[PDB]
DNA sequence: TGCATCCGTGAGTGCAG
DNA sequence: TATAATGGGAGCTGTCACGGATGCA
């Protein structure tokens, strides 16, 4: 069908490659594609260069190499391996005394590799490394919260690469300094740098205010290396101040570019800040015997001139996006790498001075393990290594572009206040202002703007067109926050003739404040409106008619779009629906021009013009992280002639290459008898019929059989006491047959473990004595299916040991996995949502004979309730229906660009053109106006929707253009007293389905120390009845109902057992005894030497342990 | 100020007097141990502890 | 050192795996298999006996090992008490 | 004696995890 | 069971607010 566009904004550049922040980053840290000679001292390299060479014997670093992975991407996904490359590093040992030369290339472990789309595989599950936001290295000044006229200065390096330092000028005239929270007069330190009384006034010499106060010659009466020892006493209360130990402590804190690194960023920021070039990323130097300061006096220069009033000395806004910055994934891991390397260096020098100082190689002086472990750590338990979000393909892409303020190096939740979370001015077009989570993480976790990129220093920059005179150049440049603030910048949509600014008032920002300014004064212009919002946010049509607090829900809620087996792109799109399917790298495209050779549910082979015969195989029915079938379907036919970059298969939730998050449905917006109540939703049974909102889901069910101190566990088809009917789907070995139907209770894999020292006790040895079978020695431990689960066995994997290629964790014989599937029709309880924040649960499925319907027999699919819209303030979904009405009868889809879309006239135009089809079809097919359509028109006139005294066609026309139609209740035939809004909406099925959340337990597992029930659906939980629930019962005064909760229903082991016996015996439950968890409270106070004591009214103890702990 | 802290202190004396505890008892010779089951050693599924 | 104390001579030979496996790995470009260990370990060493040696090298894990990235869960809570009836 | 100043303690519910 | 060997090493950083106990002009 036709795809009508709107939008006047000729966007100059396109969206940049949407995973570059994940991929570009790691590669600029590995360099596994650069000839070592040609490498450059960033990333994996720079870490080697830093830790090496090791010192007294000496061991120096030549070069590293990386080998290809021992198993291909998919092989690791299956075998729960990691997709990693072997890391070799060539070294040369050389003897500090003779001239020794040995040179091995010792193996360091495996560095894990990043796939094409930006993900990782770590023990066979995809994961994402969320870039982290943090205050950036550099030197800042910010007023003192106490003394309104004195200002702390602060000096901050990269995380854990040096200490913080403040220069608060005290109330006693002379300037202080804090290191490890240890304050002392700054002067003492300047001395140690070889500084002289005069060359201070020779450099300060203006502010006799304090320049003359900074000086106090109880210090000046000392040479440089004299105060050197003076201060080692000030920070080491106890250590012998030897002139070998003090030069080592200071240096190891302030001039040692090995545990003091300002950022590569930190250099430039402090450079331009204090306007001085900076040799290296380090506060001080050791050069020609003594210390030569680099950063302390410049900083001391700024601070003083500020506390008087000098120009060009502004406090700094640490929440500006020039003073914050992003630790991308590559940087984040070389950090962890630079910590494994340094640990290995504690392990060489240790064996460099004990064990034999001449019969030594690199090979046996290096224990690879301290490195191997810090890498295994970063990827398997960082806050920033998260299980991938591959619900649908948007979820994986949105993930890779996440930004956490939290994590190792940043903010502890408690450390997070307001300024961190606020939307800052400088977010504009770098971090989305919508896309962030509701809840406690609001404003810490955010999303990368769509046009935005991170420069080599870790700052986010956004594009802008350069205007000269008043004409707009096609030359685009990306600015950091800081330089942006220098210009007057016109708005995305300031109107143009050709490429000249055609207005006389132009809408522009100067340092983020809005200013009205003439086209003479205009230096740059936004590239687009798409540049201010997330990717997801740019998927919201009619965004400018949507209050922000629901734009946000429609933004996040998309990444929860279950992929539907008949998915379709939204009738009203925003223009990104295509790139997203692209960069998501989930659909499957054409590498060069060619013709198509074969085509099949399983593979797509294409002859190219190069004669090459590529064979793209199809990822068909692959189980995602979240259980959602990640299914690749083919979109070409034999011999199809394909130009480059055309499509060859749709990924999941993609239709002919467009992001198909849900379905387009005929929606009526009208209360419906209570099933609309509070966002609930009513749906037409005609939806399950045509398999709309259906989805396929999978769960892995895994089991091990392990060697035991009582025998081996056995995967058998031979389970004691089990009827063949109860096995009629298991193969010889004990596996369900691929293609069975399995439901709750069903065995999926039979298994036998040996019984214990409770091998049949008397009670039991006798019961068998009567039945002619003696006690059996093995046990049914079969893997059944959980309550409320099941489906159709689609595969099985059986890994023993003793088979090739395979070796499992120690003591385990064999491990069997059975993947089960289900086709999930929509059902009453599942969650639906639209891109505007309308979210609700399916509360009712009427049969089509009850659905409101149009005169011409057609029933609606969804009855939303108008009470959602007013207080919610998200009007877009209103327009999205109206333009959906038109589209429905013209047979068109539309592309309405965000903030530059189709406006009300353009669209009421399209409704007229539809009316013609819907009604003119009629008054010719032999039918006129209908008797009920008048009774409604009568009402519409009292309302004011229609002009009185006009032909019904004239009026129905008029209602239509208001997007309203006549609707007959299917329960009566009588019309809805009013004219209703009916149109076409994009509505996704969310991931939260009743099937995954119904749960109930009578009695189940309990906890070791508390004997209170376990928690969680998967453990077969109990429901936590908390302090607040207890209050509830308390306020009611339901003493017996509460007590029940606190004894027989939780951990009153005696009366608990006693009760369940009472029910199955048809008796009332018995009055309870003391909860077991209280006993634990007694015993735990004894272990602290406190003698707690239950007592009767006459003050004599009472044994709540029934004598079992008295002698 | 003297009258104030001889109250604070005295409170603690009568705390001991009225109860019958001996001040010395805030120093254990015999530290007690908490029953094993309340601090268990268990084999999880994989035969691990 | 170990929560479960093991005879000193058994510790002694455990580290003997740890060390000789480590060189194997440093020669292989990958970690060795059970078999590649019993070979470089010598005679009286089969693949079976390097396995059950590791499965007692195995240090226990904390019942309070933290679950999640907030911390309101404990790995011990997900453990059902199967002694008590 | 009055008032800095430090140290220790808190910082919502359940569910998925 | 025996050359001789004789004082460690990592700190970590952006919250807050109140109440109580201790130090000091």
């Amino acid at each position: 069908m036709e795809i009508k566009r709107f939008g006047r904004i000729r966007e100059v550049i396109p969206l940049p490659p949407l995973t570059e922040i994940q991929v570009e980053s790691y590669r600029r840290a590995l360099q596994a594609d650069v000839p070592p000679e040609k490498r450059e001292n960033v990333g994996i390299q720079a870490a080697f260069r830093e830790t090496f060479p090791i010192e007294e014997l000496v061991l120096d670093f030549l070069e590293y190499r990386l080998g290809e992975p021992p198993f291909p991407q998919d092989e690791c996904r299956e075998k729960d391996l990691t997709y990693q490359a072997p890391l070799y590093a060539r070294l040369q040992l050389i003897h500090k005394d003779t001239g020794l030369i040995k040179e091995d290339e010792v193996f360091l472990g495996h560095i894990p590799l990043m796939t094409e789309d930006g993900s990782f595989i770590i023990n066979g599950a995809d994961r994402v490394i969320v870039s982290q936001i943090h205050r950036s290295p550099g030197v800042y000044f910010t007023p003192d919260p106490a003394r309104p006229g004195r200002y702390i200065a602060s000096i901050i390096p990269l995380p854990k690469r040096g200490p913080w330092i403040d220069l608060e000028v005290e109330p006693n005239g002379v300037v202080s300094m804090k290191v490890n929270k240890r304050k002392f007069p700054l002067v003492l330190l300047l001395r140690v740098l070889g500084y002289d009384q005069e060359t201070l006034a020779r450099e300060l010499g203006a502010y006799g205010e304090l320049v003359q106060g900074l000086m106090d010659e109880s210090v000046f009466a000392m040479r440089p290396e004299e105060a050197l020892i003076r201060l080692f006493t000030l920070l080491r209360p106890g250590d012998p101040p030897k002139r070998d130990k003090a030069v080592a402590y200071v240096y190891g804190l302030i001039a040692d570019p090995r545990r003091y690194d300002l950022g590569e960023a930190g250099r430039y920021k402090a450079e331009e800040k204090l306007g001085i070039r900076l040799s290296g990323r380090t506060l001080a130097r050791f050069e020609d015997g003594e210390f030569k300061d680099e950063v302390f006096l410049p900083t001391l220069r700024y601070l003083f001139a500020l506390t008087a009033g000098v120009p060009g000395h502004e406090v700094d806004d640490i929440d500006h996006l020039g003073n914050r910055r992003i630790r991308t994934v590559g940087e984040l891991m070389t950090d962890q790498f630079r910590v494994g390397l340094a640990r290995l260096a504690r392990g060489v020098r240790e064996r460099m001075l004990m064990g034999s100082e001449d019969s030594l190689t690199p090979a046996k002086l290096v224990n690879s393990r301290p490195l191997e472990a810090a890498i295994r750590e970063f990827f398997s338990r960082s806050q920033l290594s998260q299980f991938k979000d591959e619900t649908n393909p948007l979820s994986s892409l949105r993930h890779k572009r996440r930004i956490s303020a939290l994590g190792p190096g940043g903010l502890t939740r408690e450390r997070a206040g307001f300024d961190v979370r606020d939307v800052h001015r400088t977010h504009y077009g770098r971090i989305c202002p919508v896309e962030t989570p509701e809840g406690a993480n609001i404003g810490l976790i955010t999303s990368l703007a769509a046009y935005a990129r991170v420069d080599e220093l870790g700052f986010i920059r956004t594009p802008y067109r350069r205007v000269v005179g008043g004409v707009v150049t096609d030359e685009v440049v990306y600015m950091t926050a800081t330089e942006e603030d220098r210009y007057t910048i016109a708005q995305a949509n300031t109107p143009l003739e050709g490429n000249r600014i055609a207005a006389e008032r132009v809408v522009a920002r100067r340092k983020g404040e809005p200013v009205i300014v003439s086209p003479e004064e205009v230096e740059f212009m936004d590239v687009s409106p798409k540049q201010v919002f997330s990717v997801n946010t740019n998927l919201i049509p009619f965004l400018e008619h949507d209050d922000a607090n629901r734009a946000l829900m429609g933004s996040n809620m998309q990444t929860q779009a279950v992929p539907l087996i008949r998915a379709q792109a939204p009738v009203v799109m925003t223009g990104l629906e295509e790139r997203v399917v692209r960069d998501s790298l989930a659909a499957l495209y054409a590498e060069e021009d060619g013709e198509v050779a074969k085509v099949d549910g399983n593979r797509i082979v294409v002859r190219y013009e190069d004669g090459r015969l590529v064979e793209y195989p199809l990822r068909r029915f692959y189980r995602s992280n979240q259980g959602t079938a990640l299914d690749q379907r083919p979109r070409v036919v034999v011999g199809q002639r394909v130009r480059k970059g055309d499509l060859l298969a749709d990924g999941p939730a993609s239709e002919n290459g467009f992001l198909a998050l849900g379905q387009n449905v005929l929606v009526a917006i009208m209360p419906f008898d209570g099933y609309n109540f509070e966002d609930a939703i009513v749906i037409s049974e005609e939806l399950l019929k045509r398999d709309f909102y259906t989805s396929i889901h999978i769960e892995r069910y895994e089991i091990e059989a392990r060697d035991t101190k009582l025998g081996p566990e056995r995967i058998t088809r031979d389970i004691p006491h089990l009827s063949e009917a109860a096995l009629r789907d298991l193969d010889e070995e004990g596996v369900v047959r691929i293609g069975a139907e399995v439901k709750p209770g069903d065995i999926l894999v039979g298994r036998t473990s040996f019984k214990g020292e409770s091998e049949p006790t008397p009670e039991e040895r006798l019961l068998r004595s009567i039945f002619g079978e003696k006690a059996r020695d093995v046990k049914d431990t079969s893997l059944r299916v959980p309550p409320g689960e099941g489906g159709i066995v689609v595969r099985t994997v059986r890994l023993r040991r003793g088979d090739p290629g395979v070796e499992l964790k120690p003591g385990v014989r064999e491990v069997v996995r059975v993947y089960v599937a289900q086709k999930r029709k929509l059902q009453v309880g599942d969650k639906l949502a639209n891109r505007h924040g309308n979210k609700g649960v399916v509360a009712k499925i009427l049969p089509v004979e009850d659905m409101p319907h149009l005169p011409d027999g057609t029933p609606v699919d969804v009855i939303l309730n108008p009470l959602g819209v007013p207080s919610r303030m998200n009007l877009g979904q209103i327009l999205e229906t109206h333009l959906g009405l038109a589209g429905y009868f013209l047979g068109q889809r539309y592309i309405s660009p965000i903030f530059d879309g189709a406006k009300e006239p353009e669209i009421k135009e399209l409704l007229a053109q539809a009316f013609e089809v819907y009604f003119g079809k009629r008054k010719g097919e032999g039918f006129g106006v209908d008797k009920r359509e008048v009774e409604v028109l009568r009402r519409a006139e009292k309302l004011g929707l229609v002009t009185p005294g006009k032909t019904p066609e004239e009026q129905l026309k008029e209602l239509f253009l208001q997007g309203k139609v006549v609707l007959y209740d299917g329960r009566t035939g009588e019309p809805i007293e009013g004219p209703i809004v009916v149109g076409q909406m994009f509505i996704m099925k969310l991931y939260h389905m009743v099937e995954d959340k119904m749960h109930a337990r009578s009695t189940g597992p309990y906890s070791l120390i508390t004997q209170q029930p376990l928690g969680g659906k998967a453990q077969f939980g109990g429901q936590r009845f908390g302090e607040m629930e207890v209050w509830a019962l308390e306020a009611y005064g339901a003493a017996h109902t509460l007590q029940e909760m606190l004894t027989l229903k939780s951990d009153d082991i005696e009366g608990r057992n006693a009760a369940y016996e009472a029910i199955i015996k048809g008796e009332d439950v018995p009055e309870p005894s003391v909860p077991e968890s209280f006993r634990v409270l007694v015993k735990e106070l004894q272990a602290l030497a406190l003698d707690v004591q239950t007592l009767d009214e006459k003050d004599n103890p009472v044994d709540i342990f029934e004598g079992l702990a008295s002698k | 100020a003297r009258r104030a802290k001889a109250r604070k202190r005295l409170e603690v004396v009568r705390a001991f007097l009225d109860s019958g505890n001996r001040p010395e008892w805030m120093i254990l010779e015999a530290v007690p141990v908490l029953p094993p089951d309340l601090r268990p050693m268990v084999q999880v599924d994989g035969g691990r502890f | 050192a170990r929560t479960i104390r093991i005879p000193v001579h058994m510790v002694e030979t455990i580290n003997k795996l740890s060390r000789t496996a480590r060189q194997l790995q440093q020669e292989l470009g990958r970690e060795p298999t059970y078999e590649e260990i019993a070979e470089a370990m010598g005679p009286g060493w089969d693949a079976k006996r390097v396995e059950e040696t590791l499965k007692i090298a195995q240090e226990p894990v904390s019942l309070e090992t933290p679950i999640g990235d907030e911390k309101d869960s404990f790995y011990g809570d997900f453990i059902p008490d199967e002694h008590l009836p």
